[PDB]
């Protein structure tokens, strides 16, 4: 029994974990969007071919 | 989009589809005009879905457009369900008109995880003498009806439903798979006149059915106790005949492109029952308890098909032919059938002693048998002549009048607790009864009754 | 309190650079077989990266596509999909992490108990030690049963095959010989195939409430997961029994249904339309078992300090096997028994007409045979065991008399009730596992005739209160016996008088 | 069987011949021209008719084909119709490129960038794709309006994506695995 | 030239070689920059071969370049080869370093020619009572050796190995057909223990290689006995067991895809036994004998592989479990080992006489053993206890103490010669030696040492 | 349908004709059979003449291949 109810605690810590991480991820593609269409692109494009 | 048929071959269509709108494995497609629905199995290439269909092809032709829906069969579930009669579909075979679902479900689904599995002993009482003795049932426990043609795989699946789905507080799934039509009408009439229709479910797929709607008739069925288990609540399964999936998946595997394996079975014989088998449990939330008939090709137990299934039951009890061809009925063999609950922790050890002493006793007759035919019996000891007697006795003692066979018999049915059983074979074993004859032992309940019938 | 900040600072420390990768195009999904079109530079047995975090394995390199084999669910992928190289063979996590979990085919946990901390992985398919780098078997593994330890002994590094019908006690043999092995020293494997997962729990429950699974892996691969699965958890067992093994340490492990294994074998091999054999099986099949039972194995000290690089030294490591298999009515002659029972050192037969006869452990000691022999036994069971044999085999010449007991010459008379007696000490329970000390009892009192004045009814009463007696009055007897099993004239003469003790007033 | 497996021989037959000729681009044309016809509707129902023989459905691809395939051009046409194999054309021209293109040391590449098309950008990456194939490379750019930023460049199994919707997809199997 | 791989499916690889250069059908190919053996077995056409991998194929990939060699698997031959242990290709598996070759031989060649037979039938003079008596080998012959295990198999081989050294300045090859690697790392050791390992040449293929690496063992060592023949000796050819090779046979046959035959069987059967059986004979320089260890699946001596071995037989030797607890470690059965130069035309009358003598008294005595045990021994004739004691003192001459054995019999080793085999069994049947008592002819060697050790 | 024995990237029509009808090519070879292109004019059960000595015996004459 004492082993199930502290196995049970980092369970939902890290299942929350998860969906925290998918919604910030989720964030960071919008954020990225904007800086990466003038400065990334030349950047990367240039990048990729030192790569 | 749309999509064309391109070739009929028996139960099994190929529809070819845009490059960029292929349907999913196990989705469902409807053809234009004809109503008639196809199930993808297989993505041969090039837009073209393998499907087969989930009803007949005579009106079928080449080039009728066929529609995607986007997903699997989605069948009926819920409340709306009990008292109801319906197809594979989830469509109404029953002149009541239409069912008030409040949800749709899907037909194929993963198995529960290794993590939500439940383990319980609560021994479940059915009244007939040689289970109750060898094959002690559990509720939510898996039970098999093992025989082959004609030895009583459904009259005593109907008796159990009487022993315990009347009884049954919970609500109960009915499914009839490649069943005789004739019995699925006796048994709703049977439901209907006994006021119990209002707590089961009823499925039916007969043998006069495509082979697709055979083949997904029992994940039909147990969709919808997989809704009412997740609700918390404690279900009953009954299962007609399980074999009847596995045939439609060897009527259909060959036109699949499929290579048969051995005794010409299809070579995912294996992972089909286990796909099934899986689902069939209890987990934390509610209990399923559920009942199958399994029929055995030929009365060969060791046919890949019965093999197979042994290992996903708790409870396994093996019906004869060679009994019932002595007019012996239940036809149970004592020393084929098991089950997990015949253990000294979970039953007592008075018990579990009264079974093992009646199986040493029959086990010991089978091999006398040819000595007493060859030689005679006058050439046995004093103590095996003794224990030929009693081995004829409990063999007589182990049938039983049921109350769904006095049609068939014209002796009214008989119920006997389990603490009638023990004592009843406890004092054969004992010797308590070796001057009553043979006779006296066959067909009569309770051993007060085989101690009347001697009399007479 | 708060985690997710911090498990987040390190996910910001990961390459996020481009990747040369050789790529294909998904063709056809069926039956757990998607058909690639690309993929030039492929390996057989390469792993396969999917849309979805779903991976597979190249089987089939075809000159056109590459036929591979999803280690996981199918249904969901789909014509036109991306496929890519990995670069990689399948590897498992291995390591003292593992004892005491319950893991997939692949390593993953499905216990609930949370991540593993392995140190290392290994490559599930890899070769035997070579013929110059083994050691002959001569180091015993006790499994509790009179029957099993005192006339088919198993020796650490051999492979001890379980053959029989459905429902005769084939697992329940083979678990209670884990249960025994808490306190000797060998780590213990369990491989669960093609079983229903409330079955698996039940053995695991039982290995709790045993004190068991704290020393033992449980590998499973249910009946409702992927053949592919079913046929590749033998090797990742025994890839994690072979740690263990290399490292100058013994391990023993458990396949629980080979016959399982073939059957999703020879599904894989139909769909890809390999040509068929005898009951349908691949050409392959026989390699398929061997290419597994031959890494059992005791390795020795060059071996040892070869591998540890000199870290360990003096010490010889093993891995010994227990292959399961279910026969159909008794039919040894099938196409997978036949190949099995050819590979392994032994046979331990159970039959179902002994088991029904009240003989539970229903081993045919008739038939049952152990290549390695005397080599695998202590002193003790090795002196004990002569006359065992030649009692047992007096009884089967001497069974049909019985019903004839008084015309018979006495001479005959006494062996045939040594026989009966000897007969009904081989019976045992479930779960109870017996030491060498408390075995050597039993069998010191049948063979040295203590059990003459006994009805071959009170035999089992007469044995369960003999070792209770010397638990009580001879503790430092039964510790000096079991501390490797020796034997001499003051050991003979402990026992002796402590049996005239017990029958003079118990 | 895949078209490939049975078009590879005659496929193979065509670069054989026609580069111990110096017919490396006649064949190219002639292959693609018969590719083209047999694929049209009215051809294809004309190929697949019970009463022709085999010799008559190969004079008809001829004459609607006439000054695009030269003598031997004729003479496969013929010999594939003869073995029924008038439907294996589109992948026989297929694979016929394909051994040429090893020959002329020569890729074709598909590069897919999130919103732009440069000479600058071009030039830029071909010299170094180039270089990593050791072969002259043949851009054939387009747009991918579906990337954030950045460009995948697809040359025959090999796939170099630089798109920061690949490190998109890192990142997020990354905190589920 | 080279090629490329085209196609791998388990074992079998497809490679494509350009049309000047396809590699002959049986040629070995070697895959450039991983040690990896292919054996050429059909040439499907258009410059591309099917072979099969004489190793693991994990890690393999289309498009590597594969070289030819020019001829079949070639392996060392000679006098470098002895007191080593070597897989099918040749290579030295035990950790010595490299064979000291002077030459290396295919191991692939037609069987001698009907112009290179020998002139007649010439025992080959074991130095073993009872085999020299009862089972006469020819040379050139071929020995089927039946029996389970703990029964002296190891011992019987090591002790012929170490007279056909010894006493006919002979060599030995073993061939581990589907070799368990435990029991050749074992045999390895009691040989070197035993002193016989520079007389014999060790070819293993372990159970866990691949099908084409157990077909193949048998050729190459026999390759190698058939170098020390052209020498102009005498050889022994032991073969760990023939059902082996037979299954590999089977397994290789189903990989290439070829339709199976009677029981499952390759079509090629017969075929293939004989290209093994027929190149072991007697020619014009010198003769390779054969000890093959039999295998008999389900009982059953009509199935076709029993049936198509014993067909090459000229003699059976067999060893009984109940011998050995007599204590005649030897342990060959008299009565159930036969052989067909057992005939007067061929060895002779007397041996003939004597022989047949032998198996005539010990025929007799099983029979009396039954009636002493079933109504006592003093229910015989005079007559028939004087056979008895004759059979007693017979049984007991056929054991002999084994130079490899002095560690288990504690006492030396004796080579009897056939001349003196024959005259110690003619004189107990004849009754020149009834005053001795049986225990005098127990251990002894030729008939000399059972009368002193009696005079003792 | 699968590809046939005349099916090979060397079997060249370059002319549409025919010529030398006694004589052929082997194309494939297995286990004791051996398939060949171009003998015209072999009868059922003649025997065929191939390098090194050895002969074969034609059982299948096929519209694209014989068997011998
Ligand atoms: N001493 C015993 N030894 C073994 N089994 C026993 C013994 N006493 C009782 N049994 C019972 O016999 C049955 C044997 O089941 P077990 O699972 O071990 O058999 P099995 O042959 O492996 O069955 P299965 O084929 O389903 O896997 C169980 O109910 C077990 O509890
Ligand atoms: N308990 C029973 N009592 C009497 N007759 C029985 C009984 N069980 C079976 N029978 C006989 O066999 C028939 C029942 O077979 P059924 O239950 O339909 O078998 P199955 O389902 O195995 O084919 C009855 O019609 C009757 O003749
Ligand atoms: N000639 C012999 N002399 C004495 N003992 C022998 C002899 N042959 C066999 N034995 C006994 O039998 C045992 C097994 O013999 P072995 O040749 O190894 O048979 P197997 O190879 O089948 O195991 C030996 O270890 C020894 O105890
Ligand atoms: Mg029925
Ligand atoms: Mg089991």
């Amino acid at each position: 029994a004492q082993a199930e109810i502290e196995q049970e605690l980092n369970s939902v810590k890290d299942a929350l974990r998860a969906q925290v991480g998918a919604l910030a991820v989720t964030g960071a593609e919008k954020i990225l969007g904007a800086s990466i269409d003038a400065n990334a692109h030349e950047q990367l494009v240039s990048k990729l071919a030192a790569e | 989009s749309s999509g064309r048929i391109v070739q009929i071959i028996g139960a099994v269509i190929d529809v070819e589809f845009p490059r960029d709108a292929v349907p999913s494995i196990y989705e469902a497609l409807k053809v234009q005009g004809v109503e008639t629905t196809l199930e993808v199995q297989q993505q041969l290439g090039d837009g073209v879905v393998r499907s087969i269909a989930m009803g007949s092809t005579e009106g079928l032709k080449r080039g009728l457009n066929v529609d995607s829906t986007g997903a699997a069969i989605s069948v009926p579930v819920g409340k709306a369900t009990l008292g109801r009669i319906m197809d594979v579909l989830g469509n109404p075979i029953d002149e009541a008109g239409p069912i008030g679902e409040e949800e749709r479900w899907g037909i194929h689904r993963e198995a529960p995880s290794y993590a939500d599995q439940a383990g319980g002993n609560e021994l479940l009482e059915t009244g007939i003498k040689v289970i109750d003795l060898v094959c002690p049932f559990a509720k939510g426990g898996k039970v098999g009806l093992f025989g082959g043609a004609g030895v009583g795989k459904t009259v005593n699946m109907m008796e159990l439903i009487r022993n315990i789905a009347i009884e049954h507080s919970g609500y109960s799934v009915f499914a009839g798979v490649g069943e005789r039509t004739r019995e699925g009408n006796d048994f709703y009439h049977e439901m209907k006149d006994s006021n119990v229709l209002d707590k089961v479910a009823l499925v039916y797929g007969q043998m006069n059915e495509p082979p697709g709607n055979r083949l997904r008739v029992a994940l039909t069925g147990l969709t919808m106790a997989e809704k009412f288990r997740d609700e918390g609540r404690d279900v009953l399964l009954f299962i007609d005949n399980i074999y009847r999936y596995t045939l439609a998946g060897t009527e259909v595997s060959a036109l699949l492109g499929r290579m048969p394996s051995a005794v010409g079975y299809q070579p995912t014989l294996a992972e089909e029952m286990g796909v099934l088998q899986e689902r069939i449990t209890s987990t934390k939330k509610g209990s399923i308890t559920s009942i199958q008939a399994v029929y055995v090709p030929a009365d060969d137990l060791t046919d890949p098909s019965p093999a197979t299934t042994f290992a996903h039951l708790d409870a396994t009890v093996v019906l004869s032919r060679d009994i019932a061809s002595l007019g012996i009925y239940p036809a149970v063999d004592p020393l084929d059938s098991t089950s997990r609950q015949l253990d000294p922790l979970v039953i007592g050890q008075d018990h579990y002693d009264t079974a093992r002493g009646v199986q040493y006793v029959l086990q010991r007759y089978k091999e006398l048998k040819d000595i007493i035919a060859i030689l005679g019996m006058d050439e046995l000891s004093e103590a095996d002549k003794l224990l030929v007697a009693r081995a004829r006795k409990i063999q007589r003692f182990l049938s039983q009048p049921f109350f769904v066979a006095e049609v068939f018999t014209g002796s009214p049915g008989k119920y006997v607790s389990l603490k009638d059983t023990i004592a009843g074979f406890k004092g054969i074993l004992n010797g308590d009864y070796d001057h009553l004859p043979e006779q006296a032992f066959y067909m009569v309940g309770g051993i007060e009754e085989a101690v009347e019938k001697a009399k007479k | 309190s708060e985690i997710s900040e911090i498990i987040k600072g390190r996910i910001e420390k990961l390459d996020v650079a481009s990747q040369a990768r050789n790529e294909g195009t998904i063709v056809s999904v069926s039956d757990g077989i998607v058909r690639i079109y690309g993929l030039a530079d492929v390996m057989y047995g390469e792993m396969i990266e999917f849309p979805g975090g779903v991976y597979g394995m190249a089987l089939n390199l075809e000159q056109d596509s590459v036929g591979a084999v999803v280690l996981g669910e199918y249904q969901g992928l789909a014509e036109g999909m991306n496929a890519k190289c990995t670069g990689r063979i399948l590897e498992v996590p291995v390591g003292p992490e593992l004892l005491g979990r319950v893991v997939d085919a692949l390593g993953n946990p499905i216990d609930g108990k949370g991540p593993i901390d392995a140190k290392a992985t290994d490559a599930v398919e890899k070769v035997a030690p070579g013929v110059i780098w083994r050691k002959s078997v001569d180091q015993p593994v006790q499994t509790g049963y009179k029957s099993v330890d005192a006339m088919i002994p198993v020796g650490r590094g051999q492979r001890e095959l379980i053959i029989g019908d459905r429902q005769i006690g084939k697992t329940a043999l083979a678990v209670d010989a884990i249960i025994n092995q808490k306190d000797s020293g060998i780590k213990c494997v369990y491989v669960a195939i093609g079983q229903k997962q409330s079955t698996i729990a039940n053995v695991v429950r039982k290995l709790e409430e045993n004190g068991a699974l704290a020393n033992t892996i449980v590998v499973a691969a249910s009946a409702s997961e992927s053949a592919a699965l079913q046929y590749l958890a033998p090797y990742s067992g025994c890839t994690m029994g072979e740690y263990f093994r290399d490292r100058g340490e013994d391990a023993l492990i458990v396949y629980d249904d080979l016959s399982k294994q073939a059957v999703a074998y020879r599904q894989i091999s139909l769909l890809l339309r390999r040509p068929p054999g005898r009951e349908a099986y691949p050409g392959d099949v026989f390699y398929l078992h061997s290419r597994l039972l031959e890494r059992a194995s005791r390795v020795s000290e060059e071996y040892v300090e070869k591998f540890t690089n000199g870290a360990v030294t003096g010490k010889t490591g093993s891995l010994t096997a227990l292959p399961i298999i279910e026969t159909q009515a008794g039919d040894v002659s099938a196409f997978v028994p036949t190949n099995v029972i050819s590979i392994t050192d032994g046979q331990i037969f159970l039959e179902s007409a002994m088991f029904n006869s009240g003989i539970r452990p229903a081993v045919n000691a008739g038939i049952s045979v152990s290549r390695v022999g005397g080599a695998a036994q202590t002193k003790i069971i090795k002196k004990l065991s002569g006359g065992i044999r030649t009692a047992l085999a007096q009884y089967r010449e001497l069974a049909a008399f019985a019903q004839f007991a008084s015309d018979l010459d006495e001479a005959t008379r006494k062996q045939l009730e040594h026989g009966q007696r000897v007969t009904e000490l081989m019976k045992q329970k479930q779960y109870a596992p017996m030491s060498i000390a408390e075995m050597s009892l039993s069998l010191y009192a049948a063979e040295r005739g203590f059990l003459q004045d006994v009805e071959i009814a009170k035999v089992g009463s007469f044995e369960q209160a003999l070792i209770s007696y010397f638990q009580r009055e001879h503790a430092a007897l039964l510790a000096k016996i079991n501390e490797k099993g020796d034997f001499n004239d003051e050991i003979d003469a402990g026992i002796k008088a402590g049996i005239e003790k017990f029958k003079a007033t118990q | 069987a895949e078209l490939t497996t049975l078009a590879r021989p005659y496929a193979k037959a065509a670069f054989e011949y026609a580069q111990a000729h110096q017919q490396l681009a006649d064949w190219s044309a002639a292959l693609g021209v018969l590719a083209a016809v047999s694929q049209d509707d009215t051809v294809r129902q004309l190929l697949k008719e019970p009463q022709l023989t085999s010799s008559a459905k190969a004079q008809s691809l001829i004459d609607v084909c006439g000054d695009k395939l030269n003598a031997p051009a004729q003479n496969f046409v013929r010999t594939v119709a003869e073995n029924k194999r008038l439907e294996l054309l589109p992948t026989i021209a297929e694979m016929y490129e394909q051994l040429k293109a090893e020959q002329e040391k020569s890729v074709e590449v598909e590069v897919t960038s999130a919103f732009t098309l440069s000479k600058e950008q071009q030039d830029k990456l071909a010299k170094a794709l180039s270089a990593r194939l050791s072969r002259e490379v043949r851009l054939h750019a387009s747009e991918d309006a579906s990337l954030i930023g950045g460009v995948i460049i697809r040359a025959g199994d090999l796939v170099i994506d630089g798109s920061v919707r690949g490190k998109l997809a890192k990142l997020a199997e990354a905190l589920k695995s």
